[PDB]
């Protein structure tokens, strides 16, 4: 890693030669050429002493490191504050970050791949970091910016619960659309012969049949369409009597296709939105079919906090309720306050306060390890504004009307969809193979038992003495 | 009567399987060691597990 | 190869969510997955008015059936291609239906990694909208369910021996309680006991446009109560909020319910260390109900839900029936859960800034301690020091510093919580129950200390030092894991380093832990198995081996 | 008293050999808290023995 | 029914089954389909 | 006459009056307020109350319960007659504002 | 304004990430290959 | 209990409004019409066309809750429902584009239309005293007169941006007179639904029909509809100098001001106050202010979307709370 | 991708504020503050909306795959 050598009283990198550098020349590898820089090794730098700012010069240093934040890595530094959380908070969400869905790329309508989730309207977050501007994250974002009112309410928010408003959802709050891809090749056998694409079939004057009304005139289905149960997207034909080997001869045998399709198959519709034929490298056609879904929130969707506390959806509740702070501002998700203790994540409690008073100056804040914005002049942005210096206002509940006895901490926090919806993993079975309710075929080395009986679980219905629950299941 | 009572009814029933009820009481508490290094000994004399 | 193995019919896998309106021995199903796990059900003389509109409200009609297998083994016909009204019309008397899961079924509710046996309990089913097994929260201790879009697979029998199996021996109201200990391991929870210390909190007092709201919000409407006279009149009409809890337990006079434990609560003082009374206490402390009243004290962990042998709802199971108790425990679920949204509750950062008269203490204090920890350097390099007896030269200096810095941590981890102002969500979780101590309280506001992995303290990762920011041969506190700035301040690069070492130990033996779920608790069910107590009170084996006369030496089941 | 059982079993014989296996179950389990209402113990310290 | 669009000039070109599938026009080796002329119905909720 | 919008439930009514509950269907916290404000101020009536019993339903279960001498089936159509008396002076003293400026 | 030594360090990061980038572990060895 | 209440701070007290016969010895406050129309008032503050501020004394927090409840949901208003697409070749889905016609205020009395009989067929819904029709028809073209640089998607491309003012309605079925006072528009007509780029074009067809806010967030009537209980601050043991003017610079300029050349401060304009309970901190204020807020008092605010004037939701939301209760009273109670 | 038509909480129109609120960016130079101060909203809610807001089809709409 490279570092700033220090002479023996101070820095080497002294106050002229940075200003050369915020005004174009004398870049990086000039500071390497000049002697000011140099890079360090794990067992090389056994043999130094370095100090962490500059406020640290003593006659018995060797090097000055540069950055105390470098420690938090590219994934690790989505985090505002991590100095304020305890360590398990800030790995969870190294593991919640990248499972944040939202924009991927500029081309992302522009290619089809097996599985990719996107969101309707992204947002950049409110307190940055010194790390994600360089990374461009602030370019790409994935998450929502909602307005938190952290109380208990309705007490469907018990452990790891948020509560959702109706009538925010319904305005694009965590709208997110799922494409899928189906490929097929038509292969060329040995034996002089190929599997055709066609249809288009009727029956009493319906134009087409209930099975076949998403194929056009080629037999593929066309962009904009929907599609639903067993109805046919591609229609493929296969030859029966050529999967063998009759060495080619003039007879009329390849008047025998037998058909064999791909269905589509799922709870609720999809739609089509891009077909795309190929001539692909050894003359063999190639047909990719991407399949779109509109998808809302609902109980059962997780969220993360860009801190670690990732919990389910409790209910989606009524406008109606959620109280409204005066000026009339509906809280967006309300989050149950007894996860703070427990977890110890105060680094989110800045976030509001640094966020709240972000808003009203018009100044997106730094919340970047081992700096950013300071909390005591952040709240004296917040209470010049007419709010309170620590972000507790005073609600009015809802189903009520009263005033509520307690000031509560409201204000804007970033949150961010995850994957795992209810609506993949919602699988059952009632008899026989090929079950019924199946999840999407992605689980990627997380096989957790399935719809199975372990032998861990017939030890607890000995416990209970019954003997025909055994001879039943 | 309620010393009777409660006395009466706190026997083990005949047909109770109490060696799954044994078994289970005993490993439940297992499954939530962590290292917790302790000593039968003054200042730090011996490693116990 | 001693994986899970065996594969069952009529079963499913679906997260979970919270609904405390739903009763405790109830799970409910959403009306997608209760369409394919069917039932069947023999028709008789008491169930053809009812199957005749299954049949005919058909596969797509949620109150409907799918299959149909005749008397004489016809086939298994399905409803579903022909076969209308006519089929519902003859319905001979030995006919088998699949119906739809309906209001009142058996089913069986599970989570994978299975501990013990209240891993493995038993429902009625209630059809819903949106597709997730909710379930209420005063029976999730048991499943150590921690929600977050965690699945669990749910089973529905298929027989009429195995059904009756699961609702009687099995369910949710007959074991309240756990094997290992009898203790009650399945009552209130988080947000049922902070709604519950601010009821019984000695300064809420209410009134008639109040009380009657809150004993209509905790029995739905549907529920004849008395109403006590106020503990406060002429004045002011005031009915104090131990008067609610008073009533929850004995609504009416048709409820026989009379209760007369008395118990001591969670964090205690003494009253005056001369008073014969327990409950002259200067906090709320020692808990007095004489016959369904509460006289004194409030409803914490310790009283009120899990724990120890002198709960509430423990007293009402031992002599008031399950049935009583489970009505209670509901009762009590559906107050909470609509008082706490109207009273509001919040934490914020102004319940962790500490108020400018700890940071003075914690400058002084620690510079202190500082001073007498260094000085044991300066003498360590001075030959040697007096070698206490269980150790050598160099173990006697790590355990001097490691006890001086574990107690420096806790005199002003306790100067802390005095300074602290009342009416503050932490310090409220911590003086009552469910979640927070006076540690974390302390390690959020005045300090964190000595971060330890693996017993000692943390060693040399480098060669004669931890980190290259620290000379050689320093054993200074700041040098070798100690912080001493708490979570509101913020941490300093080394300082985050030993805390994320330290994090990074507890976090690893937690993923570790779960390849080793059930590895001991198999192998001992190898051998503790076939032995069960026969009728001449005596546990045997299966080949009538005897093993031991008489259990545990009288005969008592730990259980009850 | 040791904490090996066998070195108590090849000295004292059988019937102290169970005495000793329901205290020191008994004791790596008392030293964390988790009651396991030693009729348990004393099931497990009789099938082994 | 105005099947074949190009990737990259973006020519609106159709030809029937078997005949050297490519573009007329540039001679990029892949083709995209045009929206439908049908009616499809939504819903604003 | 709607049969299906207000009932009467069978097994939590006592005899002779007094002690009534009522299910009332599609509603939700508005009525059950403001009904439950006015009946309240009803001198006769001690104990109204009104509930929810699931978020997901249209069902509101509110429990009137007097002394004596006052059925509670009238105690419901007392403290439902007034409600509309306090919405006729509401709209009168708010549109001789709108026209008087 | 006026230019700083101890905020002014913190401008080495982008130059460092300006020459060479962050995928330059990947790129440097596929090119010295 | 216990009048104009205190605003503490770590707390707030005196929440309920327990004015009932039974809160006493003595049978005080029963209904009495008589009463309640000479003690409630109205007071109004300003009326917009699009903005109405006004005040409610004497009055319970339990029916203006009520009041401010019914604004949101059973107030009725149209929005777009149905929409058909034809050849839509730009880059925002049709999901996407179908949601945003929603969500747009059309400026139209609600009282000209008639609810959906929702059992009846496709072609039997939508009739003329129940449906508005609005079409759109954008196609880009690129502007032959470019500029000396490609500057911006304004220039050098014909209509590249839609707006809300491009939703030309249609006069459907056979009553195209009725609206022909007033054709239905977008309260506000520069709504960016989508951008286009040459080669791409959008037809549409929507059906807007009648329903309630709490269907749909689609249908909301008002924009924000709240209220707010008037502070007080009584102060007491007249302290002036230097200390009242740090006094001044905690609260905002105009709600207590400072005597010119005469005595110590007092309180001016208590309506512009928003509580922020800053002076409960400084322990040289400590028993010399009292904060507090009236429970009578209310002041609504509202800010409607544009569809109707926010003076006539109040006396709709009146009106429909007063239906719902003669509603009742004329059913049979069924056992 | 697009600016919303409405805001999340409220709901009230923040569409019509957004190429009124470039416009003010550009030219008439102020801060991002008082230029969206001067514009409508007062409240922190609505303000959110014009304030972090990432426009991504002005980079979509370079893969145009109608023309070339
Ligand atoms: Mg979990
Ligand atoms: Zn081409
Ligand atoms: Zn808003």
């Amino acid at each position: 890693r490279p570092l700033i050598i220090v002479s023996d009283g101070q820095s080497r990198v002294k106050d002229i030669h940075l200003r050369k550098l915020l005004d174009g020349e004398l870049d990086f590898d000039d500071f390497l050429k000049l002697g000011l820089v140099e890079y360090l090794d794990v067992n090389e730098e056994n043999d130094s002493y370095i100090a962490l700012y500059e406020k640290d010069i003593v006659p018995s240093m060797t090097h000055l490191e540069i950055e105390p934040f470098t420690i938090l890595g590219a994934v690790a530094g989505l985090i505002p504050y991590p100095h304020h959380n305890q360590s398990p908070r800030n790995t969870y969400q190294c593991a919640m970050g990248k499972q944040a869905i939202g924009a991927i790329a500029y081309n992302q309508f522009k290619r089809i791949d097996t599985l990719l989730y996107l969101m309707t309207y992204p947002q950049q977050p409110m307190v940055k970091t010194k790390t994600i501007e360089l990374i461009d994250y602030d370019k790409l974002p994935a998450g929502q910016n909602a307005t938190v009112a952290v109380m208990s309410y309705s007490g469907y928010d018990i452990e790891d619960a948020l509560v959702l408003n109706k009538s925010s959802i319904d305005r694009g709050f965590g709208r997110c659309e799922t494409r899928r891809k189906t490929t097929t090749v038509l292969k060329r056998y040995a034996n002089h012969t190929q599997d055709i694409i066609g249809g288009m079939r009727v029956d009493e004057n319906g134009d087409p049949i209930w099975q076949h009304q998403s194929l056009g005139p080629d037999g593929l289905g066309e962009v904009g369409m929907k599609v639903q149960s067993g109805q046919i997207y591609i229609n493929k034909s296969v030859p029966t009597n050529s999967a063998d080997a009759p060495n080619p001869n003039n007879v009329n045998v390849q008047t025998q296709y037998r058909e064999a399709p791909v269905i589509y198959r799922g709870p609720e519709p999809s739609h089509i939105d891009q077909v795309m034929m190929s001539v692909s490298d050894n003359d063999q056609a190639l047909i990719k079919v991407l399949l779109r879904q509109n998808r809302r929130p609902e109980l059962g969707d997780k969220f993360s906090s860009r801190h670690g506390q990732k919990g389910v959806c409790g209910i989606i509740v009524k406008q109606e309720d959620m109280p409204f702070n005066d000026q009339g501002i509906v809280p967006d998700i309300i989050m149950n306050p007894h996860g703070f203790p427990s977890r110890m994540t105060v680094g989110k409690m800045i976030e509001l306060i640094s966020g709240k008073a972000g808003v009203l100056n018009g100044t997106l804040e730094y919340g970047t390890c081992f700096g950013g914005s300071k909390l005591e002049d952040m709240s004296k942005i917040l209470v010049d504004q007419g709010f309170n210096y620590s972000g507790k206002d005073m609600l009015y509940s809802g189903i009520t009307g009263e005033c509520l006895q307690a000031y509560i901490f409201f204000g804007p926090i970033y949150y961010q969809k995850l994957k795992h919806m209810v609506l993949d993993k919602m699988h059952a079975r009632a008899r026989g193979p090929r079950a019924v309710l199946t999840r999407q075929p992605t689980e990627g080395r997380s096989r957790d038992g399935g719809l199975r009986l372990g032998e861990m679980e017939r030890d607890c219905v000995i416990a209970y003495g019954a003997s025909q629950l055994l001879l039943e299941r | 009567e309620i010393a009777l009572f409660k006395y009466r009814k706190a026997r083990l029933e005949p047909g109770t399987a109490i060696g799954a009820i044994g078994a289970q009481s005993i490993g439940e508490p297992g499954t939530q060691m962590t290292l917790k290094t302790f000593h039968f000994a003054g200042v730090a004399s011996m490693n116990v597990t | 190869g001693n994986l899970s193995g065996k594969r069952v019919d009529f079963s499913g896998r679906t997260v979970i969510s919270p609904d405390p309106n739903l009763s405790i021995d109830e799970v409910a199903v959403p009306d997608r997955v209760a369409k394919v796990l069917t039932y069947p059900e023999k028709v008789t003389r008491y169930n053809r008015h009812k199957l005749q509109e299954l049949i005919v409200n058909g596969p797509n009609v949620h109150p409907g059936a799918n299959y149909l297998l005749k008397r004489n083994e016809d086939a298994r016909r399905n409803l579903r291609y022909g076969d209308r009204m006519k089929l519902a019309k003859n319905l001979q008397i030995g006919d088998v239906v699949e119906r739809h899961l309906e209001d009142g079924d058996v089913v069986l509710f599970n989570r994978q990694p299975s501990l013990h046996r209240l891993s493995i309990l038993s429902h009625y089913a209630k059809i819903r909208p949106w597709r997730t097994f909710r379930l209420n929260e005063c029976v999730c201790t048991p499943y150590n369910a921690d929600f977050d879009g965690d699945e669990m697979n749910l089973h529905v029998p298929q027989t009429e021996e195995a059904r009756a199996e699961a609702i009687n021996l099995m369910g949710v109201k007959n074991n309240l309680l756990t094997p290992k200990s009898g203790e009650p391991i399945i009552a209130a929870t988080q947000d049922f006991i902070t709604g519950s210390y601010l009821i019984s909190h000695k300064d809420s007092f209410y009134d008639r446009a109040t009380l009657t709201q809150l004993l209509s919000m905790m029995s739905d409407g549907i529920e004849h109560f008395d109403i006590p006279p106020p503990a406060i009149m002429k004045p002011y009409y005031l009915w104090t909020g131990k008067q609610v809890f008073s009533l929850l337990i004995k609504p009416n006079h048709n409820s026989p319910v009379v209760i007369n434990l008395d118990a001591k609560n969670k964090v205690f003082v003494p009253p005056k260390s001369k008073s014969l009374p327990n409950e002259m206490s200067q906090n709320d402390g020692f808990v007095i109900i004489r016959g369904s009243q509460i006289l004194s004290g409030v409803m914490d962990k310790s009283v009120l839900g899990d724990g120890k042998k002198h709960s509430v709802f423990y007293t009402i199971l031992r002599d008031y029936g399950p049935q009583e108790a489970a009505n209670a425990m509901n009762r009590m679920a559906k107050l909470c859960a609509r008082f706490l949204g109207n009273r509001g509750f919040s934490i914020g950062i102004n319940d962790v800034t500490p108020a400018d008269d700890l940071k003075q203490k914690k400058e002084e204090l620690v510079e202190i301690a500082y001073h007498k920890c260094d000085e044991l350097i300066t003498l360590f390099n001075k030959g040697e020091l007096e070698t206490q007896p269980g150790c050598n030269e160099e173990q006697t200096l790590e355990a001097k510093i490691g006890g001086l810095l574990s107690k420096v941590r806790e005199e002003v981890g306790d100067v802390c919580i005095n300074e602290l102002d009342n009416w503050n969500a932490p310090l409220i979780m911590a003086t009552c129950g469910s979640k927070g101590s006076t540690l974390n309280v302390s390690q959020m506001v005045a300090v964190v200390g000595q971060q330890i992995i693996s017993g000692n303290r943390v060693p040399d990762g480098f060669q004669d030092r931890s980190l290259p920011h620290f000379p050689k041969n320093s054993k200074t506190p700041q040098s070798k894991g100690f912080v001493r700035n708490s979570f509101f301040s913020g941490l300093s690069p080394p300082e985050f380093l030993f805390h994320a070492i330290s994090g990074r130990e507890g976090l690893v033996d937690t993923a570790v832990k779960t390849a080793e779920t059930g590895y001991m608790s198999r192998r001992l069910m190898k051998s503790l198995e076939d032995l069960s107590c026969q009728y001449d009170n005596t546990v045997r084996t299966s080949a009538n081996g005897i093993v031991q006369f008489t259990y545990g030496g009288d005969g008592l089941d730990p259980l009850e | 008293t040791t904490n090996h059982v066998l070195e108590v079993f090849s000295v004292l014989g059988i019937e102290a050999a169970r005495y000793s296996i329901i205290r020191e179950i008994n004791y790596t389990m008392s030293n964390h808290g988790m009651s396991v209402d030693p009729r348990h113990i004393q099931l497990l310290g009789d099938v082994m023995t | 029914t105005l099947k074949y669009i190009c990737a990259e000039c973006s020519s609106k070109l159709s030809l029937s089954r078997t005949d050297a599938v490519r573009c007329k026009d540039c001679g990029h080796r892949i083709l995209l389909k045009a929206r439908t002329k049908r009616l499809v119905q939504f819903e604003a909720r | 006459p709607d049969r299906e919008k207000i009932k009467l439930l069978t097994q939590a009514t006592s005899e002779d009056g007094t002690s009534a509950s009522f299910q009332i269907v599609e509603e939700d916290h508005t009525l059950g307020n403001a009904l439950r404000y006015v009946i309240m101020k009803n001198p006769d009536v001690e104990f109204c109350g009104y509930s929810i019993p699931h978020p997901s339903e249209n069902l509101l279960n509110i429990r009137i319960q007097t002394y004596g001498e006052t059925t509670a089936v009238d105690a419901l159509q007392k403290g439902l007659k007034d409600l509309m008396d306090l919405c006729d002076v509401v709209e009168s003293k708010f549109t001789e504002k709108i026209k008087s400026m | 304004d006026e230019i700083n030594t101890a905020q002014d360090k913190w401008h080495l990061l982008p130059a460092f990430l300006k020459v060479k980038g962050l995928v330059k572990q990947h790129l440097d060895s596929f090119n010295y290959f | 209990m216990s009048n104009i209440v205190g605003i503490e701070y770590n707390r707030v007290t005196n929440t309920t409004s327990t004015d009932f016969p039974g809160f006493s010895k003595d049978a005080e406050n029963e209904w009495n019409v008589e009463k309640f129309k000479k003690d409630f008032e109205v007071n109004i503050s300003s009326l917009d066309a699009r903005e109405a501020n006004f005040d409610l004394i004497n009055i319970d927090t339990s029916i203006a809750n009520a009041f401010r409840r019914i604004m949101i949901s059973e107030v009725p208003s149209v929005a777009a429902e149905y929409v058909y697409f034809f050849n839509n070749t730009s880059v925002i889905q049709d999901e996407v584009l179908a949601h945003r016609i929603g969500l747009v205020p059309l400026k139209v009395d609600p009282d000209m239309l008639t609810w959906v009989d929702s059992n009846l067929p496709d072609d039997e819904k939508f009739t003329d005293e129940n449906t508005i029709v609005l079409s759109l028809n954008v196609k880009c073209t690129r502007n032959p007169d470019a500029p000396k640089g490609s500057t911006d998607p304004k220039e050098l491309y014909n209509n590249a941006h839609v707006y809300a003012r491009d939703l030309k309605f249609e006069p459907q079925g056979r009553q195209s007179t009725t609206f022909a006072d007033c054709p239905v528009v977008p309260a506000d007509p520069d709504i960016l639904l989508a951008k286009l780029r040459p080669g791409q074009e959008i037809s549409l067809k929507a059906h807007c029909i009648l329903g309630i806010g709490g269907d749909h967030a689609k249908f909301s009537p008002v924009s924000t509809a709240s209220y707010r209980l008037l502070p007080q601050i009584n102060i007491l043991q007249p302290i002036k100098g230097e200390s009242a003017r740090r006094f001044q610079k905690c609260f905002p300029p105009g709600v207590i001001g400072i005597d010119e050349g005469s005595d110590e401060a007092y309180v001016k304009d208590a309506r512009k106050d928003t509580v922020s309970r800053e002076v409960l901190r400084y322990e040289e204020f400590a028993d010399k202010v009292k904060l507090g807020r009236v429970r009578n008092h209310f002041i609504f605010n509202v800010e409607s979307a544009g569809a109707m004037t926010p003076e006539e939701i109040f006396f709709k939301s009146v009106r429909i709370l007063k239906n719902k209760a003669e509603y009742l009273k004329n059913c049979p109670i069924t056992q | 991708m697009i600016v919303p038509v409405r805001c999340f909480s409220c709901g009230k129109v923040v569409g019509d504020k957004w190429e009124s609120y470039l416009n003010l960016l550009q030219e008439d130079e102020l801060d991002e503050g008082t230029a969206l101060s001067r514009l409508g909203l007062k409240r922190y809610c609505c303000r959110r909306m014009i304030l972090t807001h990432v426009d991504l089809i002005e980079k979509f709409l370079r893969y145009n795959p109608l023309e070339k």
